[PDB]
RNA sequence: GUUUAUUAAAAACACAGCACUGUGCAAACACGAAAGUGGACGUAUACGGUGUGACGCCUGCCCGGUGCCGGGAGGUUAAU
């Protein structure tokens, strides 16, 4: 559950953890681990691109299966694992010839739950199936943009995607912001709400919860320097200037969505 | 590099003069483009790198004399 | 057991398929040790309102008696299905006959 | 452009022409599928004896070559018996593929490229009307009778 | 906790929390004439930027100027 600690020492009293009871309490299947070497948000030239991330605690990347490539085979759950580099858990699954894979652990899932895959799947929730034997208007996630690219959409903690529309060929999604757009029938989709949704009920407590994560320290704009920023300068905490990114991009309002090529996918902008 | 593979087409050094005369040095950069041409001495697809002009040379000549030229010339085809 | 009375609409086109699907809910029903008490199909007649147009839809009455296991999984099959649209399950009192 | 055609152009094509067409149109479409040969002071000449003459009408035989690869299947039906779903919603939509082989294995054997669909993938199960492009002006009626298994 | 190594250890910086803004993945943004990477083998309960800085009470008014967004009726408008 979500259980609020007790204020023991200066640092323990906003730490809210979120517990699952449910979680196996063990290692991880070995033959689906492999390495992820940190970067700390360095490119091949070295230099720093996306700031502000580095340090904290190692991790293996665990290889999750995404494109549910076994047709007509039915799924036996067999345990829960917690996946370091996500926002929900993931499921160890024994299929029924003895392939033990990892997919992303829906909300409705037990120990014990049995699931599968293909056209010939159920509306049962946990099942991956394309979007044409859905019937429209139900709750679906690990949405394909591409027939067989694997799955882009709906895959942190809670995050779901409704069907709206039906036009052929095309489905119309509502996505979780609040975007319309149009994506192939031809596209797979696992059914319900993906788990762990009271993973956003963490507020971290502490600094700790904060650097042992990857989350390094942001500096303002205003305690810069006119050399390192746009903002910053004056004699006591002005700021007289407009809110700018440090690159001279103006920010709090600005459209920069611009290619030109999936514009014809999207019906509804954000609003 | 953007170097054309018929004409031999390369980026240049100018000036960007503007109301004022203010040279600013900046790079004339050629028309590449690459297309993929059916050779019928050869039968099949030849993707080139090439310019424009190039492009309405080789539509003025013949594709095998084109090719006899990157022969002569040791290009790869 | 509990008599369930079951009321259910089918579309023209897939109301030429009616059968097998009484054929199969039947089975259903022998799945569930229930015995089945009225196979009177009502037919294709004219409906009263626009719904999910291309009007005059097929009504279907069951009036079976069955446990619930067996009719929260026909309620599913119901409910997950393009074909069957508006079906419902009614109470038992005493499950009735002829003249309806 | 000073393009000779060759090929029957349902739109300004006559078998001789020297219509003014753009360049992307004669380099992209008409010089790699063989429709039209660009003609430059020797083309000319090689259309005006060896080509006009004699394989012009060698083209129009292996039209009516197309046109008895078309009366090749004097049935003009295929009966798809593949497995299907429970009153209807078939289980896999047939493309261009099976249908292909399945006139090649029995009746014309006309590529896959030729085959056109006009009601999609052919998800209802029932009687389609599909036809194959074996010429440019007579075109095929075949019935396919998907039948649900 | 950190900071001006070698005159300033602080009310300065930073901090979990809160709000605004952008982004539907070949994402935004960044390094790089470009290829290619980081972000991320993550994907809207996520990431980036900005402002403030636990917690309780809260955050009132104004679109005149400037900044941002939308609409193109009308005027003006270079290159061809």
């Amino acid at each position: 559950a979500v259980v609020k600690c007790k204020p023991t020492s200066p640092g323990r009293r906003h730490v809210v953890k979120v517990v699952n009871p449910e979680l196996h309490k063990g290692k991880p299947f070995a033959p689906l681990l492999e390495k992820n070497s940190k970067s700390g948000g360095r490119n091949n030239n070295g230099r720093i691109t996306t700031r502000h991330i580095g340090g904290g605690h190692k991790q293996a990347y665990r290889i999750v299966d995404f494109k549910r490539n076994k047709d007509g085979i039915p799924a036996v759950v067999e345990r829960l694992e917690y996946d370091p580099n996500r926002s929900a858990n993931i499921a160890l699954v024994l299929y029924k010839d003895g392939e033990r894979r990892y997919i992303l652990a829906p909300k409705g899932l037990k120990a014990g739950d049995q699931i599968q895959s293909g056209v010939d799947a159920a509306i049962k929730p946990g099942n991956t199936l394309p979007m044409r034997n859905i019937p429209v208007g139900s709750t679906v996630h690990n949405v394909e943009m591409k027939p067989g690219k694997g799955g882009q959409l709906a895959r942190s903690a809670g995050t779901y995607v409704q069907i709206v529309a039906r036009d052929g060929a095309y489905v119309t999604l509502r996505l979780r912001s609040g975007e319309m757009r149009k994506v192939e029938a031809d596209c797979r989709a696992t059914l319900g709400e993906v788990g762990n949704a009271e993973h956003m009920l963490r507020v971290l407590g502490k600094a700790g919860a904060a650097r042992w994560r990857g989350v390094r320290p942001t500096v303002r704009g205003t305690a810069m320097n006119p050399v390192d920023h746009p903002h910053g300068g004056g004699e006591g905490r002005n700021f007289g200037k407009h809110p700018v990114t440090p690159w001279g991009v103006q920010t709090k309002g600005k459209k920069t969505r611009s290619n030109k090529r999936t514009d014809k996918f999207i019906v509804r902008r954000r609003s | 590099s953007r170097v054309c593979q018929v004409t031999g087409k390369r980026p240049v050094t100018g000036n960007n003069r503007s109301h004022a005369l203010n040279a600013t040095k900046r790079r004339f950069l050629p028309n590449l483009h690459s297309h993929r041409f059916w050779v019928e001495s050869e039968k099949r697809f030849v993707t080139l790198r090439v310019s424009a002009k190039g492009m309405r040379v080789i539509d003025k000549k013949g594709i095998d004399t084109v090719l006899a030229e990157l022969r002569a010339r040791g290009e790869k085809y | 057991m509990r008599h369930y009375e079951i009321v259910f609409m089918v579309h023209p086109d897939q109301s030429e398929q009616v059968p097998g699907m009484i054929e199969r809910y039947t089975a259903a029903i022998t799945g569930a040790e229930g015995k089945i008490h009225r196979l009177e199909d009502w037919g294709r007649r004219q409906l009263a309102y626009p719904i999910n147009k291309l009007h005059k839809a097929h009504y279907v009455l069951m009036n079976v008696e069955a446990p619930q296991e067996v009719i929260d999984e026909l309620e599913t099959t119901f409910r997950f299905n393009d074909a069957v649209i508006r079906s419902m399950v009614m109470r038992t009192k005493h499950a009735v006959t002829e003249a309806s | 452009m000073q393009v000779i055609l060759l090929d029957k152009v349902a739109n300004l094509g006559s078998l001789g022409d020297q219509v003014n067409v753009k360049a992307g149109y004669a380099r992209n479409f008409l010089v790699p599928q063989g429709k039209a040969v660009p003609a430059t002071k020797k083309n000319i000449e090689f259309f005006e004896a060896r080509r006009a003459e004699l394989e012009a009408k060698l083209a129009e035989v292996l039209a009516a070559a197309n046109a008895r690869a078309e009366k090749i299947n004097a049935l003009e039906t295929v009966t798809i018996a593949s497995k299907a779903g429970d009153e209807g919603k078939l289980f896999g939509s047939i493309g261009t593929r099976d249908i292909a082989d399945a006139v090649t294995a029995a009746g014309v054997e006309v590529a896959k490229s030729e085959v056109r669909l006009p009601n999609g993938v052919l998800r209802t199960t029932g009687e389609h009307e599909v036809s194959f492009q074996v010429h440019s002006e007579v075109f095929a009626k075949v019935i396919v009778n998907v039948v649900a298994e």
